[PDB]
RNA sequence: GCAGGCGCGCAAAUUACCCAAUCCUAAUUCAGGGAGGUAGUGACAAUAAAUAACGAUACAGGGCCCAUUCGGGUCUUGUAAUUGGAAUGAGUACAAUGUAAAUACCUUAACGAGGAACAAUUGGAGGGCAAGUCUGGUGCCAG
């Protein structure tokens, strides 16, 4: 279950790499993406020059959670919905992000670059 | 070009004389230190023995093989300069003389 | 060399330009050729050619590649590193086997000598 | 206590030979003793051990088993006619023995070569 | 074997301690040998899912696929689909070969003690007396494992042991 | 190449004395 | 002087040493016709190496369509029958589904005849007419009305012709090369071009054709009659899984 | 009077550390370390044992009141 | 060409066996074949395994481990070569198979374990100790 997010759906765009298909190659494995409705809401406040990033984040295949907590701040939504848990897999581009989820204790990110996708903390990527 | 001497990783070195004999304090960067003479080009440097109680096996003229050293910190009594260390003595290997494996013939 | 005196040993050990060494691969090696060894090892070493002889082990011919490869792999640490050395048989009628003789002989043919400061 | 038992047997009047796969089961012998076992099948055969033959054995891993090649046929003289000079050594019925392994009989012919003469020497 | 693409992770090391540790392995290579072949039994099993439903090599090479997997017994028969290829993983893989497999069925009562008696020749899977323990025994040959006809543990002589002590002991 | 050579040409390298 | 890039239809393994049998001259080409020891040693296996092989065609014991021929790389290949008078056999060896050299198992009457496309035809000398098959078999005095691209039914015990076959629209064909290689049938159409790339076109149950270059195929028979009976029950090679829907079905 | 050859002059590893029988066989570590990584995760969490092995006798090690050891939600 | 070597004073397969196989050549089943096959050497790559497994008892609890801030949790912790029988193959070797003959593998009598001494190495990180040495100087310190 692979938690999404804006600048992760953004960079893909730009390195045209698909979603599901491109989840599916990175890993081997039936990925499920999994929006938050705290990060559709960042993901529409960027405006008009993202309605692309909009209409591929409304996808039947991206079941998508629901939050609870006031105001739009992904990144702290993020990190606490996963160290509740510890049971998601994060997809991101952010820095600050990553070193956030890279410090916390064993989940696994994954992050756009070149043309695939490329994961980090996982043991059997192969 | 691609090394710290012409291209080789190593190059044999003529020692000239044990730098740093009247040293007092042991185990100190100036006593580990040694003339050599490279040979391919003809010139001399100075370079290291690391553990100058296993510098007395190589005294004078013998031939050594000379290795990069590579300053892997920021130690306190390393004086830079030098980026020279001896791997062998006369064909044999002085790390191995060191723990006493092989012996150096003369 | 008479094999019971250091007091010769020492000093053929000196002279020497050639030394073949008389191992016998029955025993592994022993410490009069391990003493001589080291005094050439310090004098300056000669050019060194292993003999192994007493290759009656048994009918046990793995017993017998694996005692010689252990004889060469303690050669080899011991003088330089893939150093000649010869396997002989048993004597035949006064002498060796004429093949490994003559190899040998060969060898010694070309061995071509090399200066020591001595 | 073995059993000794034949699969694929095909005759083969080309050679006035029966040939087969042998398989022997040993259940805690270390092997067959091939000279034992082809007097048993010459017996569980027709006859004449001599004209029996069997030769491509291999026990299989973790013992028990051993599989091989095996032939029979009559007449002992065409065996004399039919079969390699290796195995009529093996068995007891041929034997070849020379002495110069290569290199003694090469330098002998060469010697000979060399001479191109027959028995004349003078002084 | 294959090697990882960044081995030196303390996510990895310590999935590499907990497999090796459960199950009873001797290195991280024989982690990494299944692991290849996982990782190319996957990825010849994803992209007959990227091809069309009923393109004819799609479905003759996914059935051949999980007749395989299914006769190895890490997809049990009730998931006969080709996605659970893909959801497939390495301890599955490493649970039916025989030292974990004889654990299981008992007559070991330690995993490494499973792997030694293997080793000491002492097991046969039906007929053929096997001192290996990365065999992956077949869903068939499950229940033909027990000891072998020609072993003190099975119904030979007794050992060397056995016999050596129990002439000292006649003595 | 010249990486299999420029290490392997110090074998030619010695001391300098007469025979 | 020398081998192992061998025709892969004769059932080669690379293990077997690195030579290969060299096909000596002889009737055929080298790449459609394979050599005694390759059939008497590892196609039906009546040896097991050149030693014995070598015993067993200088036994007087062989008999390649008529006649000994001691030889171990002796090309007897396409339609020859070879016939042993111990094990009763005598083996017509063709072609077959996949290319290779099916062996047939052959009655006497049928094994007194082989036969023979025309390779060309002239006239040779003293106003002796001329005709050559794909064998070498050069034998005068035909019957005059020759065509090329012809089937002509030898004899075999004796040199000479018994019947005469010819070709055109309705009589079957029989393909000795190509993709298409060991299939029979005949019935499409007989299109010809100029500068060869021409067929008789080739029937299927499906009406399926197969045109490649004329060289390569010639008349068995007719239909009823085909002279040679054929392998495998008529092998036309539908395909495996037309195979495994008839194993389902029936 | 034939001399011979002792241990050391024959093996030639003089001059060593104090190595181990652990590191001996390489899967025995792994054994005798996993071993350990059990016990440790004994201490951080409190993992599943087996359940109630006798009859309820009280959890023998002590309850505390002011700690709560339950992940709360932001 | 094959084997062995040399040309530096600093270096690395054996001057082994055989036409038995695969073929080739010839007056031609046979003879020849350094073509080719086998063996030895060969940390050049690749595949699989061992270097131990199971207990019993006695004690120590001031006990262990995880915590960047005095926090958390657990005999279900450690040492005693206290100690016991089982199992085996490295090695050994009757033999037999293997092969042209032999070696190797597989199989196997009788042997063959306790420090299983039948004695795993390469690195890396750290301390601690003297009636000891050396250097600096605001005692007794620092390096
Ligand atoms: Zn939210």
């Amino acid at each position: 279950q692979v938690l999404i997010d804006t600048n992760f759906i953004n960079f893909s765009i730009q390195k045209k790499v698909d979603i599901v298909r491109g989840m599916m190659d990175c890993l081997l494995a039936k990925c499920n993406p999994l929006i938050t409705d705290c990060v559709m809401a960042e993901l529409e406040k960027l405006g008009p020059k993202y309605r692309i990033a909009l209409k591929l984040a409304r996808d039947p295949r991206i079941k998508r959670l629901s939050c609870s907590h006031k105001g739009t701040y992904a990144d702290d939504c993020l990190v606490h919905r996963v160290l509740q848990h510890k049971c998601y897999i994060v997809a991101t581009n952010d820095a600050g992000l990553k070193q956030r989820i890279r410090k916390i204790p064993g989940i696994p990110l994954m992050s756009v670059g070149g043309h695939a996708y490329v994961i980090e903390k996982l043991p059997d990527v192969f | 070009k691609s090394s710290p001497f012409g291209g080789s990783s190593h190059a044999k070195g003529i020692v000239l004389e044990k730098l740093g004999i009247e040293s007092k304090q042991p185990n100190s960067a100036i006593r580990k230190c040694v003339r050599v003479q490279l040979i391919k080009n003809g010139k001399k440097v100075t370079a290291f023995v690391p553990n100058d109680g296993c510098l007395n096996f190589v005294d004078e003229n013998d031939e050594v093989l000379l290795a990069g050293f590579g300053r892997k910190g920021k130690a306190k009594g390393d004086i830079p300069g030098v980026r020279f260390k001896v791997v062998k003595v006369s064909g044999v290997s002085l790390l191995a003389l060191w723990k006493e494996k092989k012996e150096k013939p003369r | 060399c008479p094999a019971d005196d250091l007091n010769a040993m020492i000093d053929i050990a000196k002279i020497a330009d050639l030394v073949l060494l008389l191992i016998d691969g029955n025993f592994g090696f022993e410490m009069e050729t391990m003493e001589f060894l080291n005094i050439a090892q310090h004098h300056g070493m000669p050019r060194v050619l292993g003999v192994a002889t007493h290759l009656d082990l048994f009918k046990s011919q793995s017993t017998l590649r694996a005692s010689k490869k252990r004889l060469k792999h303690r050669f080899w640490t011991e003088v330089y590193q893939g150093a000649k050395l010869f396997y002989l048989s048993g004597v035949i009628n006064g002498r060796y086997p004429d093949r490994e003789i003559l190899n040998l002989s060969r060898f010694i043919s070309v061995m071509k000598f090399r200066p020591l400061k001595w | 206590a073995v059993t000794i038992r034949t699969r694929k047997v095909i005759s083969n009047p080309l050679l006035a030979r029966k040939q087969f796969v042998v398989d022997v089961l040993h259940p805690n012998r270390a092997n067959v003793s091939k000279d034992e076992l082809r007097e048993k099948l010459a017996e569980v055969y027709k006859a004449e051990k001599d004209a029996v033959s069997v030769f491509g054995f291999r026990t299989q891993f973790g013992g028990g088993k051993s599989v091989g090649f095996g032939l029979v046929y009559n007449s002992v003289a065409e065996a004399k006619k039919f079969e390699p000079t290796y195995r009529l050594v093996r068995y007891g019925l041929a034997e070849k023995v020379e002495k110069a392994s290569r290199q003694q009989r090469k330098q002998k012919k060469n010697r000979d070569k060399k001479i191109f003469g027959t028995g004349k020497r003078l002084a | 074997y294959s090697t990882p693409k960044r081995p030196y992770e303390s996510s990895r090391l310590d999935a590499e301690l907990k497999l090796a540790g459960e199950f009873g392995l001797k290195n991280k290579k024989e982690i990494y040998r299944i692991s290849f072949q996982l990782s190319k039994i996957r990825r010849a099993a994803r992209d007959l899912l990227t091809r069309d439903e009923k393109d004819p090599k799609r479905l003759f090479e996914g059935n051949a696929l999980i007749r395989r997997l299914v006769r190895v017994g890490v997809l049990s028969e009730d998931k006969k689909k080709l996605d659970y290829v893909l959801a497939l993983k390495v301890e599955d893989f490493l649970e039916r070969r025989l030292q974990t497999q004889v654990y299981k069925l008992g007559l070991a009562k330690s995993v490494h003690h499973a792997r030694v008696l293997i080793t000491q020749r002492h097991i046969a899977v039906g007929k053929q007396i096997v001192n290996i323990p990365s065999f992956m025994v077949r869903l068939d040959s499950e229940k033909h494992i027990d000891f072998a006809p020609t072993s003190p543990f099975g119904g030979a002589r007794p050992g060397r042991v056995a016999r050596r002590n129990a002439a000292r002991k006649a003595e | 190449t010249m990486q299999r050579s420029s290490d392997v040409n110090e074998r030619k390298l010695h001391v300098p004395m007469v025979d | 002087l020398k081998r192992l890039a061998a025709p892969h239809h004769w059932l080669l393994d690379k293990l077997s040493g690195c030579y290969a049998p060299r096909p000596s001259a002889g009737p055929h080409k080298l790449r459609e016709s394979l050599p005694l020891i390759v059939f008497l040693r590892n196609r039906l296996k009546y040896a097991l190496n050149g030693r014995e092989v070598k015993a067993i065609l200088m036994q007087r014991h062989v008999k390649v369509d008529g006649k000994v021929r001691t030889d171990t790389t002796y090309p007897a290949g396409f339609m020859d029958v070879i016939t042993l008078d111990a094990t009763n056999e005598n083996f017509r060896l063709v072609y077959d589904v996949k290319g290779r050299f099916a062996v047939h198992r052959i009655t006497d009457e049928e094994a007194s005849y082989k036969l023979g496309k025309v390779k060309k035809v002239q006239l040779g000398k003293k106003g002796v007419p001329y005709v050559v098959t794909h064998d070498g078999r050069t034998i005068r005095y035909p019957d005059p009305n020759i065509k090329v691209n012809d089937t002509v039914k030898i004899d075999l015990a004796s040199g000479k012709i018994t019947d005469f076959i010819k070709f055109d629209a309705g009589k079957l064909v029989y393909v000795t090369g190509g993709r298409n290689l060991g299939r029979i049938g005949t019935i499409v159409h007989k299109e010809r071009h100029d500068g060869g790339f021409d067929l008789v076109h080739i029937k299927d149950s499906l009406d399926n054709t197969f045109v490649t270059r004329l060289n390569n195929v010639f008349v068995i028979g007719e239909q009823g009659k085909p002279y040679i009976s054929l392998p495998k029950g008529k092998g036309i090679k539908l395909s495996i899984a037309e195979e495994r829907d008839r194993r389902r079905a029936q | 009077g034939k001399r011979a050859i002792n241990y050391q002059i024959l093996k030639n590893k003089g001059l060593t550390p104090k190595r181990n029988k652990d590191n001996r066989n390489s899967r025995v570590k792994k054994r005798k370390k996993y071993q350990k990584a059990q016990k440790k995760l004994k201490s951080v969490r409190a993992v599943y044992s087996g359940g109630q092995s006798g009859v309820y006798e009280g959890e023998k090690t002590g309850i505390k009141k002011g700690l709560t050891r339950s992940v709360k939600f932001k």
